[PDB]
């Protein structure tokens, strides 16, 4: 079966999206101008941004379809189809959904892997070019399949450190241990 | 004017859904009518669910329903005929002539939903029927313009209680009178209509102090359900 | 650019927290989209004259219950928010 298997709520549409226009082979394609127009629904506001949420028509719903592929002359024809589909289950609010769905999938084709090194604070470039490196590595980045790491700031989580990605994580955290020594002279 | 097209989505059982037309929904107890190899079948507008989606209640079998079915829109609550030569005929749910002596000559339409009363309106009286049955007569004497109620259980000859005061009060009194059948057995219904036109109260060619609206329980929930709505409009 | 005029164009651009259009209205219980500056069990006034409270209060709708008759309303009405919780004279 095509790579990831997400079936997300309404991301058996992203899936597919996905596997259909893996076969036309035209999901670089496909996901750029899907990009493409879901940047200018961004950059619409009112509407698709102020009425993505519908309470449209068939008929309205259709032609807000119709001004969307007019702006855009690039548009591919899957993801043409893919319009055609949300109009007549008239769901627009999956509209970005499915975009941050078959992005996943796509960069799964593309073996883009993400990570997250979430801290109190945000730290060091020279720590997270150092982990990078460290990830990229370790066997837990294979060989064919590319890393991005993003460090979040959690202030959440007092001091400590969490390297995740891959569903994978080392935790080496203060919060945690600090738990355990109470726990233990509480014992 | 131009019948709202719909287009049946989905059967399910007495609910059956259709697909008006965008742009204009046929209101909250209107009637459709759609053209079937067995007359006409009225749905009744009960909901409206959305995209010009309705779901309505049928008054008729939903038996060879075709998905798609082009349905047309009557515009409004489903009216009977009204007249005084409605005396004397046995009428159905959706107002057909199953008087079976021919086309009901209508007078007047009126729709089966129709607002009670006011307050305002309301007088109320203190007459009293009398029907000169004993029990009645001294235990619980019956008043004009009344609402009497004949609670009892299973075939306590409901129906010759009925009869009886038909018999009675029915003959004496020179006001009309409705014969509303809800769910009555066929049995029943013949031997009702028969009685009744024995006693003459239906003649068939003088005037008839009753009118007939027999309900059979045959008919679907539904249109039993709005047998009583065009007994009241009668 | 002019598709975004002409999307304007196809759009109320209802206040729509004032202002409600009707979703879709079953067994006398209207589910409205926009009043969210409304009050809950608030009075609501529809453009069929039908009053109404707003005993259910969620995200996506507003779950009006008609103080009229259902045969009168219709989707898509506007449904303008009166604004004061029910009230009655006393004196």
């Amino acid at each position: 079966p095509p790579p990831v298997r997400l079936f997300g709520v309404e991301g058996t549409y992203a899936t597919a999206l996905y596997q259909a226009a893996a076969k036309n082979s035209s999901i670089d394609a496909a996901f750029q101008s899907l990009q493409k127009v879901e940047s200018t629904v961004k950059k619409n506001p009112k509407l698709g941004h102020l009425l993505l949420n519908p309470a449209l028509s068939l008929k309205d719903r259709n032609s807000v379809i119709d001004a969307i592929v007019e702006t855009h002359k690039n548009l591919d024809g899957y993801v043409v189809n893919l319009l055609k589909v949300l109009s007549e289950n008239n769901r627009l609010g999956c509209f970005e959904k499915i975009a941050s769905d078959f992005g996943v999938l796509n960069d799964a084709h593309n073996g883009l892997l993400k990570g997250t090194v979430t801290s109190a604070e945000p730290l060091d470039p020279k720590s997270f070019k150092r982990i990078e490196k460290a990830l990229s590595a370790s066997k837990l980045v294979g060989q064919g399949k590319s890393l991005k790491l993003e460090n979040v700031v959690k202030p959440e989580i007092k001091g400590g450190l969490i390297v995740e990605l891959g569903d994978k994580t080392v935790d080496l955290s203060i919060s945690t241990k600090i738990q355990k020594l109470n726990k233990v002279l509480e014992d | 004017s131009t019948p709202i097209t719909g287009k049946v989505t989905a059967v399910i059982g007495a609910i059956v859904d259709v697909h008006f037309e965008q742009s204009e929904l046929p209101a909250i107890l209107n009637a459709l009518e759609i053209k079937t190899p067995q007359g006409k079948l009225v749905l009744e507008v009960a909901q409206h669910l959305g995209e010009n989606t309705v779901r309505t209640i049928a008054m008729d079998g939903t038996e060879g329903l075709v998905r798609g079915e082009k349905v047309l829109d009557t515009g409004g609550p489903i009216s009977v005929p009204v007249g005084r030569e409605t005396l004397g005929r046995i009428i159905n749910v959706i107002g057909e002539p199953i008087d079976e002596r021919g086309p009901i000559k209508s007078k007047l339409r009126k729709p089966i939903h129709a607002d009670p009363p006011s307050f305002a309106e309301q007088s109320t009286s203190a007459e009293i029927l009398e029907t000169g049955i004993k029990v009645v007569d001294l235990l619980a004497p019956y008043a004009r313009g009344g609402k009497i109620g004949l609670f009892g259980g299973a075939g306590v000859g409901k129906t010759v209680f009925i009869q009886e005061l038909i018999n009675n009060i029915a003959k004496a009194h020179g006001g009309f009178s409705v014969f509303t059948g809800v769910g009555e057995r066929t049995r029943e219904g013949n031997d009702l209509y028969r009685e009744m036109k024995e006693t003459g109260v239906i003649n068939l060619e003088g005037e008839s102090k009753v009118a007939l609206v027999f309900g059979q329980m045959n008919e679907p929930p539904g249109a039993r359900a709005r047998v009583a709505l065009t007994g009241l409009t009668i | 650019s002019i598709l975004e005029e002409r999307i304007k164009g196809v759009s109320d651009e209802a206040n729509l927290n004032e202002t409600g259009r009707v979703l879709a209205v079953g067994d006398g219980i209207a589910r409205v989209f926009g009043l969210n500056n409304i009050q809950a069990e608030e009075l609501v006034e529809f453009s069929s004259g039908v009053k109404g409270m707003a005993l259910n209060l969620e995200p996506g709708q507003v779950g009006i219950v008609l103080f009229g008759s259902d045969r009168l309303v219709k989707e898509g009405e506007l449904v303008k928010r009166t604004g004061n919780i029910v009230d009655v004279p006393v004196g």
